[PDB]
DNA sequence: AAGT
RNA sequence: AGGA
DNA sequence: ACTTTTTCCGG
């Protein structure tokens, strides 16, 4: 029921090796230095290129089936213009203050290496992944 | 002929129309049945007891995990084999209408609609997503392949939790009928009657995404592209001067023998290392030059069907033909063929098949390869005999 | 020899109705209906049609195996809203959409000089 | 140039004349 | 003017040519799988033989004899045998035919679907005329005769659907095609160097809008406008293949909701 | 079409099928055994035409 | 070998295989023709009686 | 062994084309892909019915009763 | 049937094998498989 | 074929010659000039295994005959004319097979057993065996109802009379993944 | 069997509209399984067809001779000036949805011809039966209603 | 292809 | 004599 | 000097 990350990295590299739809990004955060982004994203869809400034956001809600239309109605959680669901598998610890998350999203991987999103980030399968600009 | 304790298993009887004993396809393995004409025996129990005897016993479910190599015994074969890969690619992402049919085409689906791994713009799911609905909750698999970061980057090996797939391309070696396999794990940590549904269940989804996403195979799968095939043909030039290079060193006294050989096995040695060498490198070359839209390559990398060799022989060339490790012998005075001056040792008179299939086979390169083929077959039937009073 | 009968494919069987409506037990509000004598001909048509309901959740049909036609529909609708009419309205807007279909060609096709 | 050297489809003219003359089963007849 | 548009390019005796608008795939593939399949027709389904003296067999002139296409224009107003009462035949439900042939000529006598004679009364409808759409009004070469080569039969005609025999099809070929430019992204162009090149272009790439590289992929993008023709044997003439296809579609689906209404 | 070349007896079609041999009258060497009092040989098979 | 180790039996039927993906592991394909032919002696219990019957 | 009526493939009927496909080769001097054509075959299950048959028939015929 | 007119049958150091010599003179294809294999050779 | 130095007009060439070709297709238009009218011109001799220890044989004539004084890279790589010794030449190579392998389209692209899997079920194919078979009492025959000669096709067929008493039908054949069937 | 060495029986029988469809309306009459020709190697066989599919529309009979100048390369060269892709895919449609197949099918004539062994010929079942006169045992043989 |  |  | 095995299934 709240927002658990929040920042604005970016685009170092865009990686299409093999993948036609899928591409590896990697990314930088422009407050603390910190912190670097490597994601997967359906580049079909919402498509990324070298040098952009994209907001990134985490979010444990906005359980059980899903819905699909109706939703005009609805409170879309959604500002962002691509929008993910996947779970977390890994807590690395690379030294010092310094953590890494492993966020998989049905196969789409995502590697966040910060330290201070401490009691925020949880081992949880509701983890959503919000992308704008 | 029944070798195993496997070729003879308890089934349930279905009956249907038309006159074939129809079996599932992962069972195929055990019996060593094809569909090539292939006959079967069925025997009915008399006794309440000699069901008992069937059903508890010698039932296929049971019979998975097999005491001759304490591995599962039958795997995900062919079709279900090869569309598992194209489905768990990360570029494979299924649409809502399809979604639904594969949610209720697994018999034992919770009724639950799983959240898509892209909630817009527009609902996207993932193979990986959807094959881990046939994948039961408890299940606990991880495999590294080679450079398998926890952050897989190629999607190597495997990473499955509560019985859901978090990375890798799911094919031959998960799974299949290998030791570490999904089955594997399957049949000890959930039962052998819940494998058994398992293999229906993946099966179900696969055939039924596969039917709908279609797969063939054409000459075009052989053809490697241009550039590759002068490099080929060059690879076959040099390794071709490597064994002239050492057949007018021989004939010039100059060649020292290796210890313990003639002065011609030491000869014949070397002649026959740079030919299969070369064999490799122009096969190792096409292999390489075809993309992951190659359907040879796609059934090859799932590993339904085919391998490297087939690449190399098909695309590249065929290589050195021999009869008993020895090269097409002088079964003429001197010379292989009449087509041929005597004392001839060079790669093309005594069977160095140089062309690709799709390229054509020369006259010689023909009857040689008949010669090879020939030796084969009539091993294939002495083998078969030999072996089965081994057996007994 | 084995082989069944050809009209077995369209012909209603000793006592066989061609709806079969059975309530699903895993989910609320849905239900699997089994269509006797029937093939995709309907089933990808009636099942594409719900899913231009906003109201049906889930919509999905399945040839169980090819030797026998008969096709299981499962529809899951909004509370309140009930399954058997989904159906019913999904069928009538086919009916309607051919109903404009056959006038549409019928028109174009008296237009032709040849 | 009657005596002008023979082709490649020029010896399926002398199979074709081969057959003609012995047949396919000449060796179990002759 | 309504829901689903039309707009034929090409007609004739058997041959239409149309483009299918503003409709869902599914609806047209229905539509597609019932013009082959479920409109019924008529051809020969009881090969009586009397005398057999040619080359070929008794069934294999059998078989052949129900391939030969036979009027189904008021095929609507002849009952299905099944429904009829009468024990095996009658006038209401099927259509007697006759053939009679000898070799009087000293050259091969040839017996063609034209010399096939209609025995049972018509009751007025147009039914049972054996498709002669040849030249020469020969119609389907049934066989040849020599001399005292004499083939005596009766045959009886009855309405029957595709989906009980091939014999009973409406339709030939149909052509049907959506998405000339792969726009829709519904299918992955096998290559060697280039995609573009290697694939022939669509002659229905005239009548859409080629892609223009420097637009992003259409997501939202759905699959409606179908490229199709159909093509008529003989029986039924080619706008009814269509009209009586889309028909006994809505038919099917009325047995439905009927059938819905009796639980 | 039907080619000859074979029987008909007592109703059925007959193939005389070709029965390979080793020629007649020839003179062949062969190293005889490592196990042997006799190490090479020269046989004939001769018999009248 | 032949008649005591090995034995030709009854209630055994055999005929060409074909791949069926829509059948569970271990379930068999047995044409109708096969399954007419096929018999189980099922002894009368209070259980089956009436099934038994309607079979007979 | 004479003309299949309708293509195995399609169904197109095909046991009229028979006889004209015969004359466009002898009496109209054209070869086998625009006789084909002529007779409006354009799909080669088609076009395969009628090229490649063997009308045996006309064997047979020679025996005598 | 031609082919049956033309079969050799070779009863009875290591004959099943396709020799050089066949060359032009046996098919190097047309062959049984078992226990006949290349002791039936094809003209 | 036979192969002679002498040429006063060059090099070694094949005794057979186009205006012989020409000789031969006379009669054959006929249906003066036979095979054995080859044989005793002597073009072309009959030689055993024996007599093939002694000479020497040229694959293709005229591939084999002249000498060099750009190479298309689809064709299969084929070796040289060196040879100046040449005494025979083949008449054809695809002459090495018999009645069954000569039905097989394209065997030189092959893997060498799946000829000899072919060349054993040809036997076990239906259609027309002969045109007789409504004047014969057989114990079991089989005819195909409607045979269809090959799209693909050996020049040795000809001789086979294939085309006129075929084995099977032209199938438009699709190889893909359906419903796993 | 086509006349490569590959045998094979029938899976299942499909209908018109059941079948996968070219966009010209053209429908199989065979479907063989793409994992047939890796492990055996038969190239001939896609070579027979691209070969075939020329000769069925060029109306010339194409030819399958062994030694000759015959390339995959040059009967690539005629299909692409009779239209279809060179290589001989086609694009399909699922028979059932009418939604194309992401895949291209390898589509054309091949020469395929029908074996002695039909299974309606093989079948067989027995429950008690006819017994040998010496070893009291079940008869030999389907014909004799043995074991 | 071996072994009393 | 033939299939796997 | 002297014997015995060799995969499984229509006439
Ligand atoms: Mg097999
Ligand atoms: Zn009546
Ligand atoms: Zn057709």
């Amino acid at each position: 029921s709240n927002t658990l990350f929040d920042d604005i990295f970016q685009v170092s590299e865009v990686d299409p090796g093999r993948y036609n739809k899928v591409c590896r990004i990697e990314a930088a955060s422009t407050t603390q230095d910190q912190c670097k982004l490597t994601l997967d994203i359906n580049v079909e869809l919402f498509p990324v290129a070298a040098q952009d400034s994209l907001t990134v956001t985490i979010a444990s809600s906005l359980t059980r089936s899903w819905r699909p239309p109706q939703a005009g109605d609805r409170s879309l959680a959604d500002d962002y213009d691509y929008v993910m669901y996947g779970t977390a598998y890994k807590f690395e610890e690379v030294s010092k203050d310094l953590i890494a998350v492993y966020y998989s999203f049905g196969g789409l991987l995502m590697r966040l290496e910060g330290n201070y999103r401490n009691l925020n980030n949880l081992k949880q399968e509701n983890a959503y992944l919000l992308i704008r600009r | 002929p029944s070798l195993h304790k496997m070729s003879m298993m308890a089934h349930r009887v279905k009956v249907i129309p038309y006159s074939t004993f129809r079996l599932n396809l992962s069972v195929t393995s055990p019996y060593n049945a094809d569909f090539d004409g292939d006959e079967m025996n069925l025997h009915v129990p008399q006794s309440e007891e000699t069901r008992a005897e069937l059903s508890q016993l010698c039932a296929v479910p049971l019979q998975i995990v097999s005491p001759q190599s304490n591995k599962p015994c039958m795997g995900i074969v062919q079709d279900t084999l090869c569309g598992i890969r194209k489905l768990t690619l990360r570029d494979t992402f299924i649409e809502l209408d399809q979604v639904l049919n594969m949610l209720y085409w697994v018999p034992d689906w919770d009724g639950v609609i799983p959240t898509p791994a892209i909630i817009k713009p527009k609902p996207l799911w993932s193979g990986k997503q959807i094959l881990s609905v046939a994948i039961p909750n408890g299940i606990h698999l991880q495999r590294f392949d080679e450079g398998t970061t926890l952050l897989s980057p190629k999607d190597n090996g495997m990473l499955i939790i509560d019985g859901q797939i978090i990375f890798g391309v799911v094919e031959k070696k998960t799974v299949g009928s290998s030791n570490g396999g999904l089955i594997h794990v399957v049949t000890r940590e959930k039962g052998p009657q819940v494998c058994a549904k398992l293999f229906g269940n993946i099966q179900k989804v696969v055939n039924f995404w596969l039917l709908h996403n279609g797969f063939s195979t054409g000459i075009g799968d052989t053809i490697a592209d241009g550039p590759t095939m002068r490099e080929i043909t060059e690879t076959i030039a040099e390794a071709k001067k490597k064994v002239l290079d050492v057949t007018k060193e021989a004939q010039a006294n100059l060649l020292t023998a290796k210890h313990g050989m003639t002065l011609r096995e030491s000869f014949e040695d070397n002649v026959v290392r740079f030919l299969n060498e070369a064999r490799d490198k122009a096969g190792r070359l096409a292999e390489v030059n075809l993309k992951d839209l190659n359907n040879v390559k796609q059934m090859v990398m799932a590993g339904s069907k085919g391998s490297f060799i087939n690449i190399a022989q098909m695309s590249a060339c065929v290589g050195q033909q021999s009869v008993e490790g020895k090269r097409i012998a002088f079964g003429f005075v001197d010379r292989t063929l009449p087509h041929f001056s005597k004392d001839d040792y060079s790669p093309e008179s005594k069977g160095f098949v140089e062309n690709s299939y799709l390229r054509g086979l020369t006259p010689q390169e023909f009857f040689f390869h008949a010669m090879g083929g020939r030796e084969g077959l009539i091993d294939t039937a002495v083998k078969t005999a030999e072996t089965g009073y081994i057996q007994r | 020899m084995n082989a069944p009968d050809r009209f077995e494919l369209f012909l209603l069987g000793e006592g066989e109705s061609k709806l079969k409506i059975d309530p699903d037990t895993k989910a609320p509000n849905a239900v699997v209906i089994t269509f006797e004598k029937e093939d995709h001909t309907l089933g990808n048509l009636i099942r594409a049609e719900l899913l231009n309901d906003r109201k049906v959740l889930f919509a999905a049909y399945k040839v169980e195996h090819p030797f026998f036609a008969r096709f299981k529909l499962r529809i899951q609708t909004t509370e309140g809203y009930d399954p058997k009419d989904a159906l019913k309205n999904a069928c009538n807007s086919i009916i309607n959409k051919l109903g404009a279909l056959k006038t549409n060609f019928e028109t174009e096709w008296n237009l032709q000089t040849l | 140039d009657e005596s002008a050297p023979i082709t490649a489809e020029d010896s399926w003219a002398v199979i074709s004349a081969f057959f003609r003359e012995k047949g396919l089963v000449s060796q179990q007849l002759d | 003017e309504e829901g689903p548009q039309v707009k034929i390019r090409e007609a004739s005796k058997d041959n239409v040519d149309f483009i299918l608008s503003n409709v869902d795939l599914a609806m047209a593939n229905s539509l597609r799988r019932v013009m082959i399949a479920e409109i019924p027709t008529l051809a020969i389904d009881s090969v009586e033989v009397e005398t057999n003296t040619t080359v070929l067999a008794d069934e294999f002139i059998a078989h052949r004899l129900g391939l030969i296409p036979l009027q189904s224009m008021d095929i609507e107003q002849l009952e299905y045998s099944r429904d009829c009462f009468c024990e095996d035949h009658c006038d209401k439900c099927s259509v007697v035919l006759t053939l009679q042939a000898f070799g009087e000529s000293e050259s091969t006598t040839n017996v063609y679907s034209k010399d096939l004679v209609i025995v049972s009364n018509l009751m007025g409808r147009n039914i049972g005329h054996p498709i002669i759409q040849d030249k020469e009004g020969n119609g389907v070469l049934i066989c040849k005769l020599r001399k005292g080569q004499e083939l005596k039969l009766t045959c009886v005609a009855k309405k029957g659907i595709a989906k009980e025999h091939a014999k009973w099809g409406p339709a030939a070929a149909i052509e049907f095609e959506y998405d000339p430019w792969n726009k829709l992204k519904h299918t992955d162009y096998w290559y060697e160097q280039d995609s573009a090149k290697e694939w022939p272009q669509s002659k229905n790439c005239e009548y859409e809008d080629p892609p223009n590289e420097g637009d992003p992929f259409d997501y939202k993008a759905q699959a409606d406008t179908f490229y199709m023709n159909v093509e008529s044997v003989g029986s039924i003439p080619v706008d009814q293949v269509v009209v009586r296809g889309i028909d006994t579609l809505q038919k099917k689906v009325a047995s439905i909701l009927l059938a819905l209404t009796q639980m | 079409f039907d080619m000859g070349g074979y029987f008909i007896i007592n109703g059925s079609e007959k193939v005389l099928i070709a029965q390979e041999r080793s020629a007649g009258n020839i003179v062949q060497v062969f190293k005889k055994a490592a196990p042997s009092p006799i190490s090479h040989v020269a046989e004939i098979r001769s018999a009248l035409e | 070998r032949g008649n005591l180790m090995g034995k030709r039996v009854d209630f055994s039927a055999r005929t060409v295989i074909s791949g069926d993906p829509n059948l569970e592991l271990d379930q068999v394909g047995v044409p109708k023709s096969i399954a007419k032919t096929l018999t189980y002696p099922e002894v009368v219990t209070p259980y089956n009686i009436d099934r038994l019957t309607q079979l007979v | 062994m004479i003309v299949p009526v309708r293509c195995f493939s399609c169904g197109k009927v095909v046991g009229d084309k028979w006889e004209s496909y015969l004359n466009l080769l002898q009496e109209d001097e054209l070869d086998e892909g625009t006789a084909l054509s002529r007779l409006g075959l354009k799909r080669y299950c088609c076009r395969r019915m009628i090229l490649t048959h063997v009308d045996l028939i006309e064997k047979f015929l020679r025996y005598n009763p | 049937t031609l082919s049956h007119l033309r079969r050799t049958n070779t009863p009875i150091a290591k004959p099943r094998q396709l020799h050089n010599t066949h060359w032009g003179l046996v098919c190097p294809a047309e062959t049984p498989e078992g226990q006949a294999c290349g002791l039936v050779k094809n003209l | 074929f036979i192969v002679e130095d002498d040429e006063s007009l060059g090099h070694k060439e094949l005794k057979v010659r186009k205006g012989h070709i020409a000789k031969l297709m006379a009669t054959e238009y006929q249906d003066e000039y036979t095979w054995s009218s080859l044989l005793n011109e002597g073009l072309v001799e009959y030689i055993d295994a024996e007599e093939e220890e002694s000479i020497l044989i040229a694959m293709q004539p005229e591939d084999l005959e002249p000498a060099e004084a750009d190479v298309d890279p689809a064709k299969r790589i084929r070796v040289s004319h060196h040879a100046t010794t040449f005494t025979h030449c083949e008449i054809h190579p695809s002459m090495i097979l018999g009645v069954a392998a000569s039905i097989i389209p394209f065997p030189d692209h092959n893997q060498s057993p799946r000829n000899t899997y072919q060349s054993a079920m040809g036997k076990q194919a239906m259609g027309v065996f002969l045109t007789n078979y409504n004047v014969r009492m057989d114990t079991m025959a089989n005819i195909l109802y409607y045979p269809q000669k090959p799209l693909g096709t050996t020049r040795a067929m000809e001789y086979l009379k294939f085309r006129e008493l075929p084995a099977g039908q032209n199938a438009i054949v699709a190889i893909a993944c359906y419903s796993g069937y | 069997a086509s006349r490569h060495g590959q045998k094979g029986t029938i899976g299942i029988t499909y209908r018109r509209e059941d079948m996968p469809f070219t966009a010209e309306g053209i429908v199989p009459d065979l479907i063989i399984n793409p994992h047939a020709i890796p492990s055996r190697m038969t190239v001939a066989h896609l070579i027979e067809c691209l070969l075939s599919k020329v000769a069925a529309l060029s109306g010339n009979e194409g030819d399958a001779s062994p030694f000759t100048d015959i390339t995959v390369e040059g009967i690539s060269k005629l299909l692409r000036e009779h239209g279809y892709q060179s290589r001989g895919f086609e694009v399909m449609y699922n028979g059932h949805t009418g939604k194309k197949l992401m895949a291209q099918i390898f589509f054309g004539p091949t020469y395929y011809q029908r074996l002695r062994h039909m299974v309606d010929d093989k079948i067989h079942a027995r429950a008690r039966g006819p017994m040998q006169v010496l070893t009291r045992q079940p008869v030999e043989g389907r014909s004799r209603d043995g074991g």
